[PDB]
């Protein structure tokens, strides 16, 4: 998802001006097309959260007595003792992604709040994690079937061509390889804050677009002054309509330029959301034999994790 | 006597699946489901 | 036979009673209707000029004054026409992306059989039926979903002669008396045999292994011969 | 014989090597034949 923004045509072009409001009537429906375009973007931002984060309508929970066969899921699972529900990895994922909001809201640029809160995002993640752990591959194609986790790894190895005998013998070896690999994920995300840069580019793209949209107001656009109160208090009403029209045409093209760029960025974020919705279903819920999709190597299991304006996938493969 | 009410979004029915080492669940029955998808061309 | 025929009857009833399931196609008609109407309604706007009528400006104002007012009218219309074309190029990228998804499901779900999850629809995919639709296509997906479930007792391996017996196909289930072998997708209990399992490693390397007797189908048939052949050998001596 | 299957012959396959295919029924029956020889000697004794 991307930052939801709503820009009013009136206050952005000419605010607190009755004479300019009558000059806008000569340009017709330009507000309707620019407002519905920005409104349609904000609606699609919430649709990307329903198609990706929440796969199923049934919430799954973790049993109180944990015997997983030697794997430590405490880092991927949320901590109930914390005031905000999050895992040990999601604690870093939220912190490594970064007032400018209130400053831009003064010029008529409104930041719309998202429909799906981050706390509800962690619940959809914990529901998919607890389901993959307890139910294995069963909860996605139908009712949840109780299976011991030790036998779930046997079927996942039989799918990639590994006889389950390797599991029961290497059960202690696989336990050390998985727990050490998950520990490297938290150590890599803590030291390297640029691994989430794919999400930081989304925040930077919205920050540069909103700031440049405001910086266009300071330009005179070939007029005498960019301030509305100046033109009205300096040139006569018949002469003032010419200078105000210069600010209208420039700020209209500046607003249409922002809307055009946001409609283009909306197509790119929906393409990445459809890819995240595909990997959420095939890699996490089921087991995909596709190559270089669920990650390099023979795929086994996938663990989703909550991230700001996105989602992080933890892929376990057989190399 | 009806009006508009406000409430917190429900996240779905909470069902905790049992988990045990020696316990397993196998389906005793099945069904044939038909779904409809509409994709514009 | 009664499950599929009744399910198709539900599709006929859901399609006849609910006309909003096709709203995805109705949105395409609405986006075009709003786009065709907006473009023609902008012709009545003044676009910063005196009047939107071109015949009134030409027949009233002087040629030097008319060329200025008509210039604002033509330029304002071109910006409205470029806006229409720009919006059509954006909806073109969306409809081609949905067409590539429709061509992908048509190939994998309909032509062949796809094992992908949440692609051909919820459950294990079986067959997909395409249907013609205006400005689109409708897919009827037939899937396999389980219904009733029951909790069973399991175990990773069977210990018989001192070596672990791993199931060849399916999993081990028991009601608390005898251990049975059945598939994961359905319950069909079968007696544990040498053909249903295979010997790998020993009983110690398996965590949670249970002890039982693996039935050898050749054991009673060979023992019956040792009984018969000794009865023959006894007649050979008499 | 349980881990493999019989297809074609040795002349058609290019690069085939000669070896012995262990049949688990051979030593069980050959020892069973030796027991029958011991059983037959028990009925005569």
């Amino acid at each position: 998802s991307m930052t939801k923004t709503s820009v009013d045509c009136t206050m952005y072009i000419c605010g607190d001006s009755t004479e300019c409001s009558n000059l806008l009537l000569q340009y017709g429906s330009f507000c309707t097309q620019l407002n519905r375009a920005l409104t349609g973007i904000a609606v699609e931002q919430d649709k990307n959260t329903q198609e990706v984060f929440a796969q199923v309508k049934q919430i799954y929970k973790t049993p109180p007595i944990k015997d997983f066969g030697g794997f430590n899921f405490s880092q991927i699972l949320p901590d109930p003792s914390k005031p905000s529900k999050r895992s040990f990895i999601e604690d870093l994922l939220f912190n490594k992604v970064t007032d400018l909001i209130c400053a831009q809201k003064f010029n008529g640029l409104t930041v719309l709040p998202p429909l799906l809160t981050d706390e509800m995002i962690a619940q959809y993640t914990s529901a998919l994690l607890a389901g993959t752990i307890t139910s294995g591959w069963t909860f996605g194609a139908g009712a949840a079937l109780q299976i011991p986790f030790a036998m779930q790894m046997a079927y996942r190895f039989n799918g990639i061509g590994v006889t389950q005998n390797v599991l029961y013998e290497n059960q202690k070896l696989i336990a050390n390889q998985f727990n050490s690999a998950i520990g490297k994920i938290q150590d890599s995300l803590s030291s390297t804050a640029s691994a989430l840069g794919k999400l930081q580019d989304v925040v930077n793209q919205n920050a540069q677009a909103l700031n440049t949209l405001v910086k266009q107001l300071s330009s005179n656009f070939g007029a005498i002054s960019s301030v509305l109160n100046d033109i009205l208090s300096r040139l006569d009403p018949p002469e003032a309509e010419v200078q105000i029209d210069r600010l209208i045409t420039g700020r209209l093209q500046s607003l249409q330029t922002y809307v055009t760029q946001q409609l283009i960025r909306a197509a790119e974020i929906r393409a990445s959301a459809n890819l995240a919705a595909t990997k959420m279903s095939e890699c996490v819920l089921g087991q995909s034999k596709r190559v270089d999709f669920c990650g390099k190597g023979y795929h086994l299991m996938s663990f989703p994790q909550s991230a700001p304006h996105g989602v992080v996938f933890l892929h376990v493969t057989y190399v | 006597s009806q009006s508009i009410i406000a409430y917190t979004m429900s996240l779905g029915v909470e069902n905790s699946v049992a988990y045990s080492n020696n316990s397993i669940a196998i389906p005793t029955n099945f069904t044939i489901s038909v779904t409809t998808e509409i994709l514009p061309v | 036979a009664n499950q599929f025929n009744s399910a198709i009857g539900k599709i006929q009833d859901s399609l006849s009673s609910t006309a909003s399931a096709l709203g995805k196609l109705q949105d395409v008609v609405n986006q075009n209707a709003q786009a065709l109407n907006t473009l023609v309604k902008q012709l009545s706007s003044n676009f910063g000029a005196i009047s939107s009528v071109l015949n009134d400006i030409l027949s009233r104002l002087d040629p030097p004054e008319a060329e200025v007012q008509i210039d604002r009218l033509i330029t304002g219309r071109l910006q409205s026409l470029q806006t229409y074309v720009t919006q059509q190029l954006i909806r073109a990228a969306e409809i081609r992306a949905s067409a590539n998804l429709a061509a992908t499901k048509m190939s994998e779900c309909v032509l062949g059989q796809s094992k992908r999850v949440d692609f051909c629809g919820k459950g294990y995919h079986l067959m997909s039926f395409p249907q013609s639709a205006p400005h689109g296509v409708v897919f009827l997906h037939v899937t396999y979903v389980p219904a009733q479930e029951k909790n069973f007792t399991t175990a990773p391996a069977i210990c018989h002669d001192g070596k672990a017996h791993f199931p060849r196909e399916g999993v081990f289930v028991s009601n608390g008396t005898h251990w049975f072998v059945t598939q994961r997708n359905f319950y069909e209990p079968q007696i544990i045999t040498t053909d249903n399992t295979f010997v790998s490693g020993n009983c110690d390397v398996v965590i949670g292994i249970v002890n039982n007797t693996v039935y050898d189908p050749l054991q009673p048939e060979l023992d019956s011969f040792k009984e018969e052949l000794d009865k023959y050998f006894k007649n050979h001596t008499s």
